[PDB]
């Protein structure tokens, strides 16, 4: 019946840095909210109870405050590993969540390529595999070329969850093609264009 | 510490009734302070509180779901389960257990009830789906003089082609963390997922270190071992 | 001349302090400012006519619960009375006054005033049997509770017993309470909780309090009486002005035979009537 509206839906700030997350219920609800933080590949942690209370393990950064519908969660100084997903909490009902990034220098990706393993090419499929190591920000743009003819619709791409140590992304990219489209042509190549690179770098190798 | 951890099964057909376990170590499920709790999480939801339960006999669960939520538990076992009918596609979800309480705290001059999560499991995938399971192909990733950079070089396994997710990858049996990026899951056009794990380890040790990728799929009941070597 | 109007439709805004007495809670719920906690300390042994509980008001000493909270509440409200009367009880074989980081007092650790934290001495609790006789001529309003420690450890490194009991009794009734041991969610670094019960003694008859652990116990008693005071929930501010009828919204005009501004009145009020 009651409804919360968490804002920002996301946010990036930079180490050192003063975060504020706002959520707001259709109806006051005195003072019973409650905060969790979800970490990537976790379960939610019990962060703030009573609109203000912090719980057991949770640094002294993180404070709470509000009443009725506009209640607010504060960390004081933002750090690398307070990357994760906020959520507020008000009986059986959960904010829409807040995912926080951290924001950092720009970090240029190193560039790897593998081309497809032979044992694999015996099955009929060759993926090609691109991968991004260790860059900020995480926009990038990875472009194949198969004997300097520019693809679409035949790769994918995932991106790991931000490190919550030093604040950069990894990104694989996968080509696939048939057996058969694979040894039609000769060079293979992933251009990236990262905001860290002065130029698009291209890797490439050459049979098949 | 207390703690919970989910049981059950990955993957469901629909109009199945899906069943989960929740087991509590260290903890004392009997102490009706407590109330024992699902929640769900999908991406296009977030968090959906599904309803708890108190070993008393009371319980209380998330209207939106029309009464198909049932959980129950059992104190000869320290467990309690979640039961939930004639699951479609829009089921598909991670599902937490928790534990939590209701307290009557006056506070802004009203009495109000309060309620809390304080202690969750890790969580388990759920997928509901009607294509059988398969398990993943595991192919080399070979380091080679186009995945040396400077003094380090990349390598890593592609295990491609298996329903449902997930898969876990370790490297040596585990004893390899450092450098190790295993990717998401892609969901590719054939309704198959495929990831990527690599890892990147000084070009020296190429000649004198082994590697071995140990890919775990437990919905198919299949562990891969595969060594990777230089090309 | 003007035409005839029968419903009061509006207030002055305020809540006038003449001619009932008037007692502001501001921060204090009436429950806080009978248990003492410490920010309620300049409410000791006051006395009102209507006593106004704030929105804003807040707890800030040992998180507590109360089962019955509407009743107690309006026990002492009718009563008109804060009046604390101390007795000595006979609390021989354990420490007393204990003391918390969350209840601040001057800046030192402390307690709710009117209740008395006891636990063992020289880890011996023994089975307490106290009377308290009431020889008065008006009932007796004893307040008391439960402290429920969050581990088997506290419990014991506190209470030097695994199971605490508490029975409290006269010749007209008896109240026994468990502790709940468990862990609570930290309310100012607080995962223990209090549960505060009352008692009344009526005149002739004797208080008896049996614990073997985990009791909050009473310093004395309350006098209590259905008298004609009473409390109100409003956010309303007192002025300096004279009206007999109040109101949640402000103090209101008592000449009109009806109103329309709250069913919640106090004083010589016109009949409430709907929009
Ligand atoms: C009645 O209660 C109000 C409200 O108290 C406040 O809200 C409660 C819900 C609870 O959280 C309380 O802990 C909290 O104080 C009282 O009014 C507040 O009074 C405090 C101080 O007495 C004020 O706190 C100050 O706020 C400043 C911003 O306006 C801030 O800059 C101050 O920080 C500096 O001072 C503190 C010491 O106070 C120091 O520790 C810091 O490090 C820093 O130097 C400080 O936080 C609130 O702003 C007040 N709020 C309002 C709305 O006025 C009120 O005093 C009380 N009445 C009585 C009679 O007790
Ligand atoms: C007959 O009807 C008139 C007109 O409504 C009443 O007079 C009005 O009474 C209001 C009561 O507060 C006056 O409001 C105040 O006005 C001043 C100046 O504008 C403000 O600064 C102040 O904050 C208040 O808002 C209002 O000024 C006054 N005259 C108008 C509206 O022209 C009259 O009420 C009688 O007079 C008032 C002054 C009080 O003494 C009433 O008790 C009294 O009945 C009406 N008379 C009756 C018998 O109903
Ligand atoms: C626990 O705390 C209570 C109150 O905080 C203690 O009771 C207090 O005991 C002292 C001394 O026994 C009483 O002092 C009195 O002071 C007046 C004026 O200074 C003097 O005229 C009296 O002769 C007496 O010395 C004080 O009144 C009394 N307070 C109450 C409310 O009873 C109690 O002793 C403490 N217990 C322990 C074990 O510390
Ligand atoms: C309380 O203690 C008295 C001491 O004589 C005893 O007679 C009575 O039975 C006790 N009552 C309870 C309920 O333990």
């Amino acid at each position: 019946d009651i409804q919360m509206t968490q804002t920002p839906s996301s946010l990036s700030a930079s180490v050192g840095d003063r975060v504020t997350i706002t959520c707001r219920a259709s109806q006051s609800i005195g003072a019973s909210l409650n905060w969790y933080q979800q970490k990537p590949g976790e379960a939610p942690k019990f962060l703030i109870y009573a609109a203000s209370n912090l719980q057991s393990g949770v640094p002294s950064r993180f404070s709470g405050s509000g009443s009725g519908t506009d209640f607010t969660l504060t960390i004081s100084s933002l750090q690398p590993e307070d990357f994760a997903t906020y959520y507020c909490q008000q009986q059986g009902t959960f904010g829409q969540g807040t995912k926080l990034e951290i924001k950092r220098t720009v970090a240029a990706p190193s560039v790897f390529i593998f081309p497809p393993s032979d044992e694999q090419l015996k099955s009929g499929t060759a993926s090609v595999v691109c991968l991004l190591n260790n860059f900020y920000p995480r926009e990038a743009k990875v472009q194949w070329k198969v004997d300097n003819a520019l693809q679409s619709g035949n790769s994918q791409e995932s991106v790991t969850e931000q490190d919550s140590k030093d604040s950069t992304y990894s990104l694989s990219s996968t080509l696939t093609l048939s057996k058969a489209d694979y040894e039609k042509h000769k060079v293979y190549a992933c251009e990236v264009t990262h905001q860290g690179l002065s130029s698009p770098v291209t890797k490439s190798f050459n049979r098949g | 510490q207390v703690q919970l951890q989910e049981s059950g099964p990955g993957l469901v057909k629909p109009s199945e009734t899906l069943s989960l376990t929740c087991t509590v170590s260290g903890g004392s499920v009997s102490s009706n302070i407590y109330y024992w709790s699902w929640i769900r999480q999908t991406p296009g939801k977030g968090l959906e509180w599904l309803g708890y339960f108190y070993h008393s006999g009371s319980s209380n669960y998330n209207p939106s779901l029309k009464s198909r939520v049932t959980i129950s538990g059992d104190m000869s076992k320290n467990q309690f389960s979640l039961k939930l009918k004639s699951v479609t596609a829009a089921d598909t979800a991670i599902y937490y257990c928790a534990r939590g309480g209701v307290e009557n705290l006056m506070l802004v001059a009203v009495i109000q009830e309060m309620w809390y999560f304080d202690l969750w499991g890790r969580g388990t995938l759920v997928t509901v789906s009607g294509a059988s399971t398969k398990g993943p192909s595991v192919f080399p990733l070979a380091p080679s003089s186009k995945s040396t950079s400077g003094g380090t070089a990349a390598l890593g396994c592609l295990v491609k082609d298996y329903f449902p997710e997930p898969v876990t990858v370790s490297w040596n049996s585990g004893a390899l963390t450092s450098g190790v990026h295993t990717f998401p899951a892609v969901l590719q056009s054939s309704g198959l997922y495929s990831l990527s794990s690599v890892v990147t380890v000084p070009s020296s040790s190429l000649g004198t270190q082994t590697y071995i990728c140990n890919v775990n799929h437990k919905p198919s009941n299949t562990k891969v071992d595969k060594r990777v070597e230089p090309k | 001349t003007n035409a005839t109007e029968l419903v009061q439709n509006s207030s002055i805004g305020e809540i006038c302090d003449s001619p009932h007495q008037i007692l502001d809670g501001e921060n204090c719920t009436l429950i806080d400012a009978l248990l003492g906690d410490p920010q309620c300390d300049g409410f000791q042994n006051k006395k009102w006519d209507l006593f106004v509980e704030r929105s804003k008001a807040y707890s800030n000493c040992y998180p507590y619960d109360v089962p019955d909270y509407a009743s107690l509440r309006s026990l002492v409200a009718s009563s008109g009375t804060l009046e604390f009367n101390n007795e000595s009880f006979n609390w021989n074989g354990v420490t007393q006054n204990g003391t918390s980081s969350a209840c601040i007092r001057r800046s030192n650790n402390s307690f709710f005033s009117r209740l008395n934290w006891l636990t063992h001495l020289n880890f011996k609790y023994p089975a307490l049997n106290v009377t308290m006789p009431n020889n008065e001529q008006f009932d007796k309003l004893y307040i008391w509770g439960v402290h429920h420690p969050v581990t088997d450890k506290d419990q014991i490194f506190l209470y030097a017993q695994p199971s605490g009991r508490i029975t409290v009794s006269t010749k007209r009734s008896q109240q026994a309470v468990i502790p709940n041991i468990g862990f609570r969610p930290r309310i100012r670094n607080i995962p223990s909780r209090i549960s505060i019960y009352w008692t009344i003694v009526k005149p002739g008859d004797i208080l008896l309090i049996n614990s073997t652990g985990n009791l909050i116990a009473p310093r004395g008693y309350f006098k209590i009486r259905s008298g004609k005071s009473s409390i109100m929930r409003s956010d309303a501010p007192i002025g300096k002005c004279k009206s007999e009828c109040i109101t949640p919204n402000g103090s209101i005009p008592n000449d009109k035979p009806f109103q329309n501004v709250n069913r919640i009145t106090y004083g010589a009020c016109p009949r409430y009537v709907k929009q």
